[PDB]
């Protein structure tokens, strides 16, 4: 394992900031010294498959222009492409291309790191179960990580109880999990964009986060999966097109019919303007998970919009205004944005099938026909369900198809 | 005096009909099936518009399975030219049997909703019985006003048939269209023009079927939530009052049997 | 007198579907309508029923309108084809006719035992036969003195020993001094107990008046058989002097025929010279005098 | 040939026997009576000539075979009694409808729906038809081929009485080229210029089986008398009543006379010579009494 | 062939049915309007033909037959068919093809202008696979109202009177069509410690319009099962129509 001053940096600037020429290197580097270093793109340091690529160690360091080939795949020594230590303060990876088996950044216990319009792709061959993560961050308080791309990594941007933290328009392509969240207290993360992925957000035990404008198209199974968020922020998320699959692991999740949202155990979380659209679930409300703030969502294309196996009643419109759902035959007399009758997306039929999956060949029959009419005459024998007064006759998501 | 004369036929008559002692016993397990449902899901809106649902399928149906062959069926069975022999007039022989068929229908509810009364105040413990004789007594005294329209209704097809199998036709044909098409067809009107075809007009078009002008009656203090109600939630668009509503279910009834003795006499 | 009516000409449509009859009727006689089963008998029945209205002329049912209740509670109509309540008794639904025309409560035990009823009395209408409905039509007729009876063909479906006592019923109601009309189609048998008759067709009634009287008036052939006398050869001798028609048979049994203007000294002959055996005198019935009516009107 | 030659059988439901010894024997070209009351006594019978029914403990030899073979019911008419056929059918598609099944040629329903006078209310709906226009449909299939045995289960029923003249010369047409009929009426008065031997038989058995001249010769029945336009009973009924032979005095100018027609009918035939009436109907004992007779002499 | 003569009788009467041609024509306007709201706003659309078929196909068959035996026998036609050249079988299978062919029409007007109403509002429907789905569906909704057919014939030869044969086609459709998947869900939702739900789609079997759903949702059995299932729905209840029609 080389130094970095033992290559030929050619210097263009005396004040820590170094330029390598173009043409390719070899071996692990690694940075003790707060050098500013930038690259020609010719610069194609591609180690032989094994350690971590350019390890940093001193604070500022303003990593720029490099590309980065084929370093190891040990994930219990980190075989990392950057590794940044907790000493390695306010570090700048911009700009930067990764092709390796392994953790393309790996941080622990950094401040103020920006990881920012990387290409990370990670793997073709490896069963997405070794591949390593994208951009894996472990119990950093105040990053900056935007615009980047990681393709074929293993479950995506991992985050490990890192406070706090912005995630801004960055390219989630052909990964196990999108973003991943594990105790991640006071986050943010903003118009992020995963594409054909086994669960596009893994949002699991962090609370306070903020969840804004992000893009899911054609992910598997889960479309956003929060497990035990609490006080946190739902705002603008376009998911479209969960399709059924599996994991390949089900390590902590299990196979799905198609989500495009999982609630588990979340009590209080605002949950607004969002769009999910072409799924098999469009929202799946666990038991565990009442009282919070449901209200002008899309509910477009969705084979069966809520799942909420309960009996408790649950009215989702806070303020008086609701959701737009795409099978409500509803009318508008008085003039506003609003709906005149409330809508129950579920039935008692429809609780059924959920209960039982043999009632699936019954669901054709006319004697449930008759028992669908028998609840709209009947109001008796609907359970309490997950019925919201006032929703929306227009789409409040024009802007989140483009 | 004969209008009673031969009401007391038709009391005598309409009871051993075996056919409505299955659906008015049907009515009955019915009412105390929905009334001991509305206690255990303890709500108190959604017990009323149920059972004004539930009797919006049954009372028209004991109606019109009365009455459908009271005028043909008393023609073609010969018996109808034999009674103009008797001292009566067409407005005798007709007011009886509404007088007749009423008092049957009048008996149907009271069984039916009367059952209802003591699985109520026999179930639900600590119940302010004064709210419910009040509640219960309005369901009374207008789900035989529902029934005497479509006892109007059925007289008015048989005036006009001169054959019972085409007088069942016609009575199957009423009760579709008065208790789940016209439903349908203003529900089809508001959900494809979206609540925009008139914003003013479309609640007045609720007093032109009297199973809906009987859902008012009977939802217009329970009223609670909008998805319980459907397409009856435009009677809140409706500025009348409730004694309104009462009266225009008897001119649904008087107009119906001025039209139903107006065909009868030129029989 | 009963029924008077005079220059009824009932049209509607301008079908005119009858046509100027003056039929009176007799505080006692027993009429007899034997038109079609079409618009010409049916609708004189509805005119002394009460329930039509006469167009073009007058009918006075007991001296009055015939659509008056005080009238009504003394017609008595047997209507044709009456299934009448089939999920009330015997009766029950003759109780309830009694209270309409208001005849006392009493006569329905004693009407459902004098017609032959009492056996299926406080039994469905549905269980019973066609001829026990009848029975029934008929009970309903005689309640609370009917001062003028109207039968609708009362022996059709109806056993041959009951239409026998019907008609002892019917004569037990002449000489109680009521009027009986018999709108019939079963014209042989019931030429013993009518006493006019009246033939109509195509609307105008062709004929009235007794049973001598049509046969008078109408010149139709008496046919007269005599088998068993002692020879015939001599005595179709004795009838090619007349000049009408013979035919043998076995022995001697000449069916001669006179044309009611020979037949009295005809059978002077038969009693002072033979030994006959069996001769049947058959005057022109009811039903050949109709077979000429309606032949005559066309 | 006989035609119907019920040989002795007994016919029964349970233990009781409806129809007990029936012994009917029809010739080639008769014409029967099946007289009878409404009930399961003529009615049974009825079905045993067809292939309705078996026979309990007996045979019948229908045209010399068993009634049930399709030989048979080709050439055998048979009119119910209350018949209402398919009323939304026409008149001429009933009956071309009718003769399909018997194996009947199509050009004999034109000719048939002429004969029963049918021409001008065919092709309409059976629903407006009248209760003799269903009789006279009722008739015409039974005519369909040539029919060897005709079963007219009251043929004369809503008629009007210039048809059933125009019935019963049907029959003189029929029986004349060797078609023996069975009739099963009530309208008793008429039919008896027709039938050839009546079969008046009672609730179980069967009574009397025989022509009208030995229907009369056997049961010793009183011979009725009727007169017209002569004046009362007094100078009439002290003349018989005390001499042995009863005179029911009926309404003004028709009091009918009955006697036991031994010695005393040539003394009614001396009346009318001397103290001449006018209409002066002397009748032989009728179906009508001949039935009121055997109906009293079995309960 | 009498089989056929006493068929075209039933065709003559079936067609002129005014109870049959309002039902018939609401037949056909409700696969219009089912076809409409199927292609402007395929499996989704001939389920809920599926539904339609299900509700009437079986009214029509009980609109058709539940007069066949008894309404001749008070008629008084019956008793005079018997005494022609018939047997008692040719009668049954007789009124089977005449009653039959009526709503093997019925379809064709019905169906045939439902498919007419996809074929020419989807514009790309790509029809190799639009008259196999449908001929699949002409041909198993022609054999469930043949069924029901067959069980009105059966209903009808057991009663005496024309009045108590519609008061059983009435309860023979409500039983068939909305009781016993009632009470399939009954034995569901409130039985499950001793109810195993495997058993559950081997029950279907027991019911000819859940046989008749099976083979236009394409499940433990193939599908050729259920073709022989269906007709031995038919083969069964004519020969049990046979058994009753020979005792009266
Ligand atoms: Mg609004």
């Amino acid at each position: 394992a080389p130094q970095s001053i033992t290559t030929l940096p050619l210097q263009p600037d005396g004040e820590n900031r170094w330029r390598l020429p173009a043409g390719e290197y070899q071996g692990q580097f690694t940075i003790e010294q707060p050098m500013q270093l930038r690259c020609e793109p010719g610069a194609v340091i591609q180690s032989q498959g094994q350690g971590s690529s350019l390890l940093i160690s001193a604070p500022d360091v303003l990593v720029e222009g490099c590309t980065l080939y084929e370093w190891g795949s040990d994930l219990t020594a980190m075989d990392s492409a950057v590794f940044i230590l907790p000493a390695a303060e306010r570090a700048q990876i911009s700009n930067n291309r990764m092709r390796g088996p392994g953790f393309g950044v790996f941080v622990d216990g950094t401040r103020d790191v920006q990881v920012i319009g990387n290409e990370i792709d990670g793997d073709a061959g490896v069963r997405s179960q070794d591949r390593g993560n994208g951009i894996h961050l472990f119990a950093v308080s105040g990053a900056r990580v935007l615009h980047n791309h990681v393709r074929n990594a293993r479950d995506g941007i991992y985050i490990d109880t890192s406070n706090g933290n912005h995630l801004e328009g960055n390219v989630i392509e052909d990964v196990r999990y999108g973003v991943h969240y594990m105790f991640a207290n006071e986050n943010s993360l903003i118009d992020n964009v995963t594409r054909r992925t086994r669960t596009g957000y893994a949002l699991m035990q962090s609370r306070k986060l903020t969840v804004t404008g992000n893009r899911s198209e054609q992910d598997q199974n889960y479309g956003i999966l929060m497990n035990y968020i609490t006080y946190s922020t739902i705002t603008g998320n376009f998911v479209s097109d969960v399709q059924r699959g599996d994991t390949g692991g089900d390590s902590m999740i299990s196979g799905g019919e198609g989500k495009a949202l999982f609630i588990y155990n979340s009590l209080f979380n605002t949950i607004e303007n969002n769009h999910f659209e072409k799924s098999s679930l469009g929202i799946h409300l666990t038991a565990g998970s009442e009282d919070n703030r449901i209200s002008g969502n899309a509910f477009v294309g969705n084979q069966q919009q809520v799942k909420y196996v309960a009996s408790r009643t649950q009215e989702w419109s806070v303020d008086g205004r609701g959701n737009y759902w795409s099978d409500y035959l509803g009318w508008d007399r008085n003039n506003d944005g609003l709906g005149d009758i409330a809508y129950e997306p579920n039935d008692n039929v429809d609780r059924l099938l959920w209960l039982y999956p043999q009632v699936r060949l019954l669901m054709n029959s006319p004697s449930i026909e008759v028992l669908r009419w028998v609840q709209r005459a009947f109001p008796v024998i609907k359970s309490p369900g997950v019925q919201d007064s006032h929703p929306l006759m227009k789409l409040p998501t024009e802007k989140l198809l483009t | 005096n004969q209008v009673w004369n031969i009401a007391r036929k038709e009391l005598s008559d309409g009871l051993r009909n075996r056919w409505l002692l299955a659906i008015s016993l049907l009515f009955a397990v019915l009412a105390v099936g929905i009334a001991w449902l509305g206690a255990a899901a303890s709500s108190i809106p959604a017990t009323i518009a149920s059972l004004a649902s539930l009797a919006t399928f049954l009372m028209p149906l004991i109606a019109l399975l009365l009455a459908y062959d009271a005028i043909v069926g008393e023609d073609e069975g010969g018996t109808l030219m034999l009674l103009l022999t008797y001292p009566l007039g067409r407005g005798q022989i007709l007011l009886g049997k509404f007088v007749g068929h009423g008092l049957i229908l009048a008996l149907a509810v009271l069984i039916g909703f009367g059952c209802a009364a003591l699985a109520i105040a026999l179930l639900v413990e600590g119940v302010e019985l004064g709210m419910l004789f009040w509640a219960f007594g309005r369901f009374m005294i207008s789900s035989t006003l529902l029934g005497w329209v479509f006892l109007a209704f059925a007289y008015v097809l048989s005036g006009k048939v001169n054959e019972k199998s085409s007088a069942a036709g016609l009575a199957l044909g009423v009760w579709f269209l008065f208790v789940l098409v016209f439903d349908l067809v203003l529900l089809a009107l508001l959900v494809l023009s979206e609540g925009k075809f008139n914003p003013e007009l479309l609640p007045w078009l609720l007093l032109l079927n009297p199973t809906d002008i009987y859902r008012l009656i009977n939802l217009s203090g329970f009223e609670g939530s909008g998805s319980a109600m459907g397409v009856l939630s435009l009677g809140a668009d409706l500025p009348v009052p409730a004694a309104v509503l009462w009266l225009c279910l008897l001119a649904w009834i008087g107009v119906s049997l001025l039209l139903a003795y107006a065909i009868f006499r030129r029989r | 007198n009963a029924v008077e009516i005079q220059g009824v000409s009932q049209r509607y449509g301008s079908m005119t579907v009858l046509h100027d009859l003056n039929l009176n009727l007799g505080e006692g006689e027993v009429l007899g309508l034997f038109g079609h089963n079409g618009a010409g008998k049916t609708t004189s029945m509805k005119l002394i029923l009460g329930l039509l209205s006469p167009s073009e002329g007058q009918v006075k049912v007991l001296g009055r309108a015939p659509n008056d209740p005080q009238v009504r509670r003394q017609l008595g109509y047997l209507p044709e084809n009456v299934t009448f309540y089939p999920q009330l008794s015997g009766r029950e639904t003759l109780r309830h006719f009694a209270r309409l025309k208001g005849a006392a409560l009493t006569q329905v035990d004693e009407l459902l035992e004098q017609v032959g009823l009492a056996h299926a009395a406080d039994r469905r209408v549905k269980t019973y036969s066609k001829g026990m409905r009848q029975r029934l039509g008929l009970a309903q007729a005689l309640l609370g003195e009917p001062r003028l009876l109207l039968l609708d063909e009362p022996t059709v479906g109806l056993d041959p020993i009951a239409t026998q006592d019907l008609y002892l019923l019917i004569d037990r109601l002449r000489q109680r001094g009521t009027s009986i009309i018999l709108c019939s189609h079963v014209l042989p048998g019931v030429e013993a107990h009518i006493n006019r008759a009246a033939i109509l067709a195509k609307g105008c009634l062709q004929a009235v008046g007794s049973l001598s009287q049509l046969r008078a008036e109408a010149g139709l052939p008496v046919r007269i058989r005599a088998s068993g006398i002692s020879e015939r050869d001599s005595w179709l001798q004795r009838w090619t002097d007349a000049g009408h028609s013979a035919r043998g048979l076995s022995e001697s049994s000449i069916e001669v025929v006179a044309v009611n203007g020979h037949k009295l000294v005809l059978l002077r002959q038969l009693l002072g010279e033979g030994e006959p055996e069996d001769i049947e005198i058959h005057q022109p019935s009811l039903e050949d005098l109709y077979r000429y009516y309606m032949e005559r009107a066309g």
